[PDB]
RNA sequence: CGGUGAAAUUGAACUGGCCGUGAAGAUGCGGCCUACCCGUGGCAGGACGAAAAGACCCCGUGGAGCUUUACUGCAGCCUG
RNA sequence: CAGGCGGUAGGGGAGCGUUCCCGAUGCCGAUGAAGGCCGACCCGCGAGGCGGCUGGAGGUAAGGGAAGUGCGAAUGCCGGCAUGAGUAACGAUAAAGAGGGUGAGAAUCCCUCUCGCCGUAAGCCCAAGGGUUCCUACGCAAUGGUCGUCAGCGUAGGGUU
RNA sequence: GGUCAAGAUGGUAAGGGCCCACGGUGGAUGCCUCGGCACCCGAGCCGAUGAAGGACGUGGCUACCUGCGAUAAGCCAGGGGGAGCCGGUAGCGGGCGUGGAUCCCUGGAUGUCCGAAUGGGGGAACCCGGCCGGCGGGAACGCCGGUCACCGCGCUUUUGCGCGGGGGGAACCUGGGGAACUGAAACAUCUCAGUACCCAGAGGAGAGGAAAGAGAAAUCGACUCCCUGAGUAGCGGCGAGCGAAAGGGGACCAGCCUAAACCGUCCGGCUUGUCCGGGCGGGGUCGUGGGGCCCUCGGACACCGAAUCCCCAGCCUAGCCGAAGCUGUUGGGAAGCAGCGCCAGAGAGGGUGAAAGCCCCGUAGGCGAAAGGUGGGGGGAUAGGUGAGGGUACCCGAGUACCCCGUGGUUCGUGGAGCCAUGGGGGAAUCUGGGCGGACCACCGCCUAAGGCUAAGUACUCCGGGUGACCGAUAGCGCACCAGUACCGUGAGGGAAAGGUGAAAAGAACCCCGGGAGGGGAGUGAAAUAGAGCCUGAAACCGUGGGCUUACAAGCAGUCACGGCCCCGCAAGGGGUUGUGGCGUGCCUAUUGAAGCAUGAGCCGGCGACUCACGGUCGUGGGCGAGCUUAAGCCGUUGAGGCGGAGGCGUAGGGAAACCGAGUCCGAACAGGGCGCAAAGUCCGCGGCCGUGGACCCGAAACCGGGCGAGCUAGCCCUGGCC
């Protein structure tokens, strides 16, 4: 019975009409009512078609994979790992598959600060990986079908 | 006040009103409970018809209609009234009973 | 005189002429000339009189009705 | 101390009532809810209290939430009420005047007497279509473009085989 | 005191102006409802035993609203029920009933005439007819009556006997056929869209519904509906735009069959032997066999989609109880202020003359109950019919698959364009069979097509119940109660208004002007400025009286000043009223621009227009940085929230990609651009804000669909008359 929306919350600009006194809310007739006019963009539309392209996705629906989910040495490391095994299979917690574009699908080495690898076998291993993978001292894996 | 009643031709108190005095209840309805208690009324001071003497001013107006009257009266005023336990084969007996008693029976008085 | 008892248009108005003036044809703003209170039966000038958001127009990448060997198809005819 | 403060379009801030939701119904109230009617204390205002009259029962906020909401104004929408107007108008230039009568009142009903216009129709007739009414008896506040004790008007009853 | 010359001021309203009092017409309207509307659950078929839906009837005395229909305010029987009823009329004039009367329910009976109508016709609701019965004056007449389409449907070819349908229905529903606008700021592909609408039809819900499926993992496994799947994958004057599917989360989880020659059986066949035809079957393919020969076989658990029957049948409408106060007291009132005494697994609400747990209410408390009409459950029985192993020459689910073009689907708009689907011509395979994954070819894989049946989970709302930061009589259904009727239109079709007197009728005897209305009194009563259109009852406009004011005056208005009146006043002074004067172009809209002579504007009153849903997007108020939770399952007067972890957003990105990766594509280039740089977002809210949706609001020419009318008018047809 009392706690009120603290700071300003509640209703902010709900401004109704035009003015307290006065009222009419825009420009001249040519925004009128049935006025949802010339909406999101005239010569801008001109742009978006204003070029050729090369990048064509063609009549289709089935596409294969290589798996590219960027995976952080550095998270795992700086403080949410086990510097030997954490596998695809351990990373949920992992912000590496917990947002979305490819939750299940591969975990690659974001080699970086420090070392830049991955001691735990897997899939994605930059280049830099399998190095400081062999430096930081780790058993990596790769099994197929 | 329904399809369902208070007392009947019974013989009740007048609680909230002007006389209290409780006596019989000459006829009681079905839905509108309107019930006349003779006890109240006016003259209608008549047509100035000889439907009335042909010097007219009708007498016994007695329409009662409120209702805090307070419905039976054993040896007891103002009571509800009970329901039954039967007690004999078919016995509804829907009799007023509580504090005092009274189930008009039908015999030295409704 | 008596019985009767409507109808558009219109802010409200108590609304002279002037010469002037003003968005440029004014009772209503300027300076000035006459002229009190009211009403009837009339006379048509103004108040752009009423009347209908001009059928003259323009304008609206508006509508609709012919048309023509404008554009595309439909019909029916002709035809492997 | 600056220091500024005409100012639509338009952009920013800050308050106002307004009917509901909690209203953690507080209750207030027949020594009145409410809307109303009037008023030289409150508000920089939108509003406020408060006093007085009406008026018959509601109404509601301390704090916060929810919105069919605040309107001259759109030849607007619906309902009133005005205005020329007590002038224009009564539906045909086929005219009517009298006497007595009945009546609460009769230019405007009834008889009867003078009189004009139809007559080739303002004739009768069948039919159509109307469908009450036709009659007889009461009545007129509505209706006839005022009348009106008259009616094709109102009330009742009977009426065509 | 009188005469004359001069000057200055005064009152005197027909009416009018501002102010005050007191009326009237007008209904705002505050509140108030047996009335809507919104959501959720319940419910979901009517009809020839001629229905839905109406015409004319009856109520002693009734136009009408009612219910019945000719046995007509109803008869019968059973279920229910406490003592009153002869519906809304109360009035008249007569009644039935505690030897369950009014009435609540379930099954009863005629059940007028119309309406699918059907015995025939016909402008429906009215006129005709043929058969047996009857009565009357017999025959002729004429009534009750039972009687007599049509359809297709199967049965005895002869019953033409015995069935079926048809006729409806607010919305949902399947297929049949199927359109312009508007968008694409033109517009012809395109678009709205397979949307509106005409239709046919099965229902109570149909729809779909056991795979020539998915999809590529050596995977799934009916169908339907929800969340998600991306609004990506993509379709395209690649433009406006349009836009999936497997999977996952969820819910709901039966699966079952028939001709499929072979068997034999059989009857008809033709014509006889050994073909076809049609009945019984075993076979009667679920994820593949089925049949016929040889051998191992086999001697009790399974119920349907109602197989089916009996039940506690859920209800239908009637049921029942059921908690505790009185004294006082201010009041016309009290249920109120006050006193003490009271209840409570039931302080949900309404109702009893102003606001009660203990007064009215058969409610929340809990419980109740029936011999009819409906079944899921739980269980039984009824149980058709399912329910083995190898061997062997094979014959045994569709008449067209398939391929040419002509077309539909589909996220596909013509394309390299696949699969299903059909209009033309071609024109076959039995499990080495044949369509399907990749136009197509070589593979593997997939499924088993060209028959059949149905449950269960999302839709829909006529009808019932309930709840509402959903409405109050101009909003709500237009419709709150003799509104879908008044009334306009030819028909099609359109389509009002009017809610409240009071607490209860005690609503007005009686006297008085009057033809009447209506007007003064008496009584009403708490009021009648509560008096019958009669609550609250304001603005507008017209009225009766009072104050100031007004006849040499030119001004929207006004208004600053002041002076004369009159007013409350203690004075201070405050009121209203103005004559003298100063200065003052009225407001809205669209205008470079208005006094307008440009416009809107008649006056009062109530209505009267920047929202909602998402997408988003930027802010900023709030939770953790990885942050947040749909669809559901579950607890839920209050119904209390909890859990549900398919996801989408982050978390490097760079590229047309191959990919590489914090690096990177160009590239053969050490030169640039996307960065690296986290400088964590992610969620809830509130809010400026676009995109789609009618998105400030009412506004047009018109285009398109389906119907409506030749008593409209011109024509033409038939048929009288008149000149």
């Amino acid at each position: 019975l009392r706690p009120n929306p603290g700071a300003n919350k509640r209703r902010k600009r709900v401004g109704r009409g035009p003015g307290s006194g006065h009222g009419k809310t825009a420009t001249r007739g040519h925004k009128g009512q049935k006025s949802r006019s010339g909406g999101l963009k005239d010569p801008r539309r001109f742009e978006g078609g204003r070029s050729t392209t090369l990048m064509r996705l063609p009549k289709r629906g089935m596409q294969g994979q290589v798996p590219g989910e960027i995976k952080r040495p550095r998270y795992q490391g700086v403080n949410l790992k086990d510097l030997a095994r954490f596998e695809g299979e351990v990373t949920p917690e992992l912000l590496v598959r917990a947002g979305l574009l490819k939750k299940g699908y591969r975990l690659k080495i974001l080699g970086e600060g420090e070392a830049k690898p991955l001691k735990v076998v897997a899939h994605a291993f930059s280049k830099s990986a399998l190095e400081k993978l062999k430096a930081a001292g780790g058993e990596p894996v790769l099994l197929e079908a | 006040m329904r399809v369902k009643m208070h007392v009947k031709k019974g013989d009740t108190v007048l609680v909230a009103s002007g006389k209290y005095k409780g006596r019989v209840g000459k006829v009681k309805e079905v839905l509108p409970k309107k019930y006349a208690v003779i006890v109240e009324g006016v003259n209608i001071v008549k047509k100035a018809v000889r439907v009335s003497p042909k010097y007219p001013q009708g007498g016994f107006i007695e329409k009662e209609a409120p209702l805090h009257a307070s419905k039976v009266r054993p040896i007891c005023p103002a009571c509800g009234k009970p329901t039954r336990v039967r007690k004999k084969f078919l016995e509804n007996g829907k009799k007023i009973r509580v504090c005092a008693k009274c189930g008009g029976a039908l015999d030295t008085e409704e």
